[PDB]
């Protein structure tokens, strides 16, 4: 095992084979493969210089038009990774871990549900407009601060819940229009818009030359294991890799702060933008570092991120 | 050759001057007699005859233009395909030109231009019909009605240049079907 993750950390051409093999099933789409390997591991959220804990996870939405590939996503987290819930959300308190009673004393316990079941993982939530105004502000109550809590019967009680939410939209006429903003064809408030670290943004149409390789890929993989799905390598180091690269913990330099800064007003040049995509960005430029394995990050892995949210 | 080309002149024509006009100059170049009588036998020439005919009149006029003066008016599409007049000031090309720029680069090295500089380049654009005014009626019929709209003050000069509210000649989505796909900007004469 240990003579596997040697030879997988000692080459050059690793993130690469990653972005294509962490969803073999789906053609295309190297943008929302890197977002939801970059969201599987997190990273700096530790203490801050004060005492208070920060949110050091990474938040992916999903949206575009209908028919798409973009459940295949959400079928696969769920079928590989093990700490991974997955909801309809147009059927679901329950979500932000709702209160059930006990007839000893009459007294309440708190189930988890969608929103506390996962530890350091990813709750994956289908069809997110369709859902009401009470679990998405309990959602918004739980992500502000890395905590939930819930009052009920006199008692107030809060606790730490680690969670990535895997959020898949739909527009509210479905067919996403190139005419306008994202808010008004989103239809939800700021608040909960808010707190992402990236949205994914798919349009298709009529391009034949991607098209005939689609569908062909498509009818190629309608046969009794077909080896075109395959991937570079399987998902036996894969596991094990993720694992490794969780618990490396890196850090930032003086360069990548300098290149930070004039990101960030290369972002905000573009305008809602403010510190929340800033700290999105930061916490994913520590999970590229543990994913490419290399601890003092340099500013050229943090332009690949600089890029990806130039691509969004 | 000749018969299968003369029949084509039966379907779209049907008029044989425009023929007759043809064989003008497909007689007149010839040097030798046996040259002639290979003409006739080719008829290779009513071919680039019927190019020139053919070269300038919309399609040649596309395919003449750079880099920036497609994209400039791909642009000018994809703004025009959003209203429901499909009317469009500059202010909203530029925007959208500006937009679509910020694209390639992400995606990725191309020289942005700047404002004062896309006049010029907007100049010829709609001197190549490429654009109308929105409510310009072009040539009068007969002379009087000519001179009383010389006479008549214009309101779309006292506007400034920027925004005389240009409409389209040519729909964005014909542009899909003339551009080829080894450009670049493919990608966005569809939506």
């Amino acid at each position: 095992e240990i003579n596997e993750l040697k030879e997988m950390v000692k080459d050059e051409h690793i993130y690469d084979k990653l972005v294509r093999s962490i969803a073999p099933a789906v053609f295309g789409h190297e943008a929302v493969k890197k977002g939801i390997l970059l969201q599987m591991l997190g990273g700096v959220h530790k203490s801050t210089v004060e005492g208070i804990k920060l949110r050091g996870d990474i938040n992916i939405c999903v949206v575009g038009d209908p028919s798409t590939s973009k459940s295949q996503f959400l079928k696969y987290v769920v079928g590989f990774a093990p700490r991974s819930v997955y909801t309809s959300g147009k059927a679901s308190a329950g979500l932000t871990a709702a209160v059930v009673r006990d007839e000893e004393g009459g007294d309440y316990t708190i189930e988890a549900g969608a929103l506390m079941l996962a530890d350091n993982g990813i709750c994956c939530i289908d069809e997110f407009d369709k859902m009401d105004i009470s679990d998405q502000v309990a959602i918004h109550e739980a992500m502000e601060q890395q905590t939930i809590s819930i009052a009920k019967a006199g008692i107030h009680a809060t606790l730490n819940a680690r969670t990535s939410i895997l959020a898949a939209a739909n527009p509210v006429g479905g067919r996403y229009n190139r005419k306008l903003s994202l808010r008004g064809n989103l239809n939800m408030t700021a608040p909960i818009m808010s707190r992402f670290d990236l949205f994914f943004v798919i349009l298709d149409d009529c391009n034949e030359k991607i098209d005939t390789e689609l569908a062909s890929h498509i009818v190629d993989l309608h046969m009794k294991r077909d080896e075109a799905i395959e991937p570079p390598f399987s998902a036996e180091q894969l596991r094990r890799y993720i694992k490794y690269a969780r618990t490396f913990k890196p850090i930032l330099t003086k360069e990548a702060r300098s290149y930070l800064v004039e990101k960030y007003k290369e972002l905000r040049k573009d305008d809602r933008i403010t510190v929340r995509q800033l700290e999105s960005m930061i916490r994913l430029s520590e999970a590229i570092a543990r994913a490419n394995c290399v601890d003092e990050i340099t500013p050229s892995f943090i332009a690949e991120a600089y890029d990806l949210l130039r691509q969004s | 050759n000749l018969n299968r080309h003369i029949r084509m002149n039966f379907e779209t024509f049907r008029s044989l001057p425009t023929l007759k006009n043809s064989i003008i100059p497909l007689v007149a170049t010839s040097k030798n007699f046996g040259s002639l009588c290979t003409a006739i036998k080719s008829c290779s020439f009513l071919d680039i005859y019927n190019k020139n005919q053919l070269s300038n009149n919309l399609t040649g006029r596309l395919q003449s233009l750079s880099d920036l003066e497609l994209a400039i008016l791909i642009s000018a599409a994809r703004v025009a395909l959003r209203a429901k007049d499909g009317s469009f000031n500059f202010n909203l090309a530029y925007a959208e030109y500006e937009k679509m720029i910020k694209a390639i680069n992400s995606r990725i090295t191309i020289k942005l231009w700047l404002k004062k500089d896309v006049k010029n380049v907007w100049e010829n654009l709609v001197q190549l019909d490429f654009f109308t005014e929105k409510s310009a009626v072009g040539l009068r019929d007969n002379a009087t009605a000519a001179f009383y709209a010389s006479n008549y003050q214009f309101q779309g000069t006292m506007i400034p240049f920027d925004l005389r509210s240009y409409q389209m000649q040519i729909i964005l989505q014909e542009l899909r079907r003339i551009i080829p796909k080894s450009n670049m900007y493919y990608s966005w004469t569809q939506l």
